[PDB]
């Protein structure tokens, strides 16, 4: 099957460089056009680029003065580089397989038969000053009598945490918070529960 | 940018479709493909060109373009096609995207919200610190309002409360915290997550003394 992974730091401080790379299996660049976009949280998608089977690469003309996208054919990846961020670079970025070498126009769209046909699964990246901090977990049971259990992840950074679990809240304290109806799991902090 | 409709709604089995309206210059001169994306998951194209159909795609989805505006009909709704949808093209020298299509589906019964409120730990309260939490579960529609009460007297001091979500039931969730100190916990006798759900309040309540 043909298979996307993003990868890199989902944590950046403002004004440092996001970046990030699209591994690809399953199918060769030198046949294919690879496209980023990004989603900002609650909002629509956004064009980063292109980068066709022919080495030639496209730019979001809004963001090129930030923008870097380069091609591996060897190594089957699709990198991108965006200097001087803000929170408004924080989105889920997504790399994505084009049906042909080359569209007739940007991020697979334009003629007959051209459309993406595999989705990377996205990477949620945050641009905060906010320490990375792996969650405290406890149980969650309710032994005070009745006449008839969840997990306690709490206080960590950043999103997003997998474990019917519930969408995490965000305290004062600057930190998320979520639990489930156990095995937790933080990939940004490297630690499993 | 491509102008969608905020949200389209139907009830199950009904003929819904959602608009894209560009220009010449985008959905005019180039081929429409459409986007489906259910929350919190990612991305799948359901529709490409004028009404090509990816292999997996049920034929419940169409596309159709009349002059600068492209359509994505559901021909029959379904549970499972309750996502946001997103029309995608080209222009002179960019992609363009629409704005985005939440496609609710509407005419559902009401459930009651399942709440098992939590205390604590002992681990919390000796790092001297109370967590109460306030699981919500299964309701229509998503519109709850909890508010926490400590021996009968509003609280709003660190209150933090997820909005509607929804798992897989064409239901609706949320989650509420209560993030006070130990001896907040221990000084009142019984906390109280009273949550409301179109007239309907279904308080549940932990004390102290377990």
């Amino acid at each position: 099957q043909v298979q996307l992974q993003e990868s890199g730091p989902s944590l950046v401080k403002p004004s440092q460089t996001l970046s990030l790379t699209c591994t690809v299996s399953g199918f060769s660049l030198s046949s294919y056009s690879v496209s980023w976009v990004r989603q900002a949280p609650g909002k629509t998608l956004e064009w980063l680029g292109d980068a066709s089977n022919g080495g030639i690469i496209y730019y979001n003309p809004a963001l090129k003065s930030r923008l870097g996208i380069t091609r591996d054919n060897s190594k089957s990846q699709v990198s991108l580089s965006l200097n001087t961020i803000t929170p408004e670079d924080t989105a889920t970025y997504y790399c994505a397989k084009c049906s042909v070498g080359d569209s007739g126009s940007y991020a697979c769209t334009g003629r007959k038969g051209e459309y993406v046909d595999a989705w990377g699964q996205g990477l949620l990246v945050t641009v905060s000053s906010a320490s990375t901090t792996a969650p405290k977990v406890y149980p969650l049971s309710s032994c005070c009598g009745d006449k008839s259990l969840g997990c306690l992840v709490s206080s960590y950074m950043p999103e997003p945490v997998t474990v019917h679990t519930f969408p995490a809240v965000l305290q004062s304290s600057g930190l998320y918070s979520l639990s489930s109806m156990c095995n937790v799991a933080h990939p940004a902090s490297s630690t499993k529960v | 940018v491509l102008t969608q409709p905020p949200s389209v709604s139907g009830s199950l089995g009904q003929r819904v479709s959602i608009t894209c309206s560009g220009s010449s210059s985008n959905i005019g001169r180039w081929g429409v493909n459409w986007y489906q994306q259910v929350p919190g998951s990612g991305l799948r194209t359901i529709i490409y060109y004028e009404s090509s159909r990816p292999s997996g795609v049920p034929d419940r989805f169409s596309g159709s373009k009349s002059g600068n505006t492209a359509t994505l009909t559901i021909s029959s709704l379904q549970a499972e096609d309750e996502a946001d949808y997103f029309c995608a093209t080209g222009d002179y020298n960019i992609a363009v995207f629409g704005s985005g299509t939440t496609l609710i589906v509407m005419g559902q019964p009401k459930s009651p919200p399942s709440v098992t409120l939590f205390p604590p730990s002992t681990e919390e309260l000796n790092g001297n610190k109370a967590t109460l939490v306030c699981l919500i579960s299964d309701f229509y529609p998503g519109s709850v309002t909890v508010v926490w009460k400590a021996d009968g007297s509003t609280i709003t001091r660190n209150v933090e409360t997820t909005r509607a979500s929804k798992q897989s039931n064409s239901k609706y969730a949320a989650s509420s915290y209560l993030s006070l100190t130990s001896s907040d916990w221990k000084s009142k006798g019984s906390y109280s997550c009273e949550v409301t759900h179109e007239g309907s309040t279904v308080t549940k309540t932990v004390k102290p003394s377990e």
